[PDB]
This record gives C-alpha cells, sequence and structure tokens, in this order.
C-alpha cells in the first residue's frame, strides 16, 4: 500500500522485484487521470481521463 | 499613445450581462479625432 503524503511532489507508485527478475510496472497498468492545468484566467482545468 | 501611435498591454478578463466598461483619459489631449477600436469573442448562439 505505497501511499503518498503532504501532496510532495513524488507520485505515489509500486515498484515490485525478487532477486532476480527487475520491478514491474503498477501504473502502466492503470486508469489513470491528469488535469488540464492552464494558466488562463478562466480556468479550465479539467479532470481527463488519461 | 506615443507619436500618434498606441501600444495595447494587458492580461484577459470575462464580461458578463449587465457589467459596464469604462475608460478614462488620465491626461489633457488635444488632437482632431481618434479612433479606438477593441476586440471581444462570443459564443455563436441561435434565438428566436
Amino acid at each position: 500500500r505505497s501511499l503518498k503524503e503532504g501532496i510532495g511532489i513524488t507520485v505515489s507508485d509500486l515498484f515490485v522485484a525478487t532477486g532476480n527478475g527487475g520491478y514491474q510496472s503498477i501504473s502502466q497498468w492503470e486508469a489513470t487521470t491528469f488535469l488540464y492545468e492552464t494558466d488562463a484566467e478562466g480556468t479550465s482545468i479539467d479532470g481527463g481521463r488519461q | 499613445i506615443t507619436d500618434g501611435a498606441a501600444v495595447f498591454a494587458s492580461s484577459e478578463f470575462n464580461l458578463d450581462p449587465g457589467q459596464l466598461v469604462r475608460i478614462v483619459s488620465t491626461s489633457e489631449g488635444t488632437f482632431e479625432y481618434v479612433g479606438l477600436t477593441l476586440v471581444g469573442h462570443r459564443q455563436v448562439v441561435y434565438v428566436d
């Protein structure tokens, strides 16, 4: 349950490996959601489904 | 305004129905005629 705290720069992530195998990418198979960060004075920063 | 020419400088800002737009000249000026035209963007809408 790797977890972010305090809105830090680092985003929550999970990389798991055994002694031999390499770490796997979890967010690579996730329903990720970004935002439409804009400098516009009229914000249209939507939560577009990444 | 300088030498009969002018430069625009400002950010954006939304205008809504009822709001009143005003312009004033800080300092006195003399001339024959001065024309100032702005530009806006409005969403096309049908009506009845």
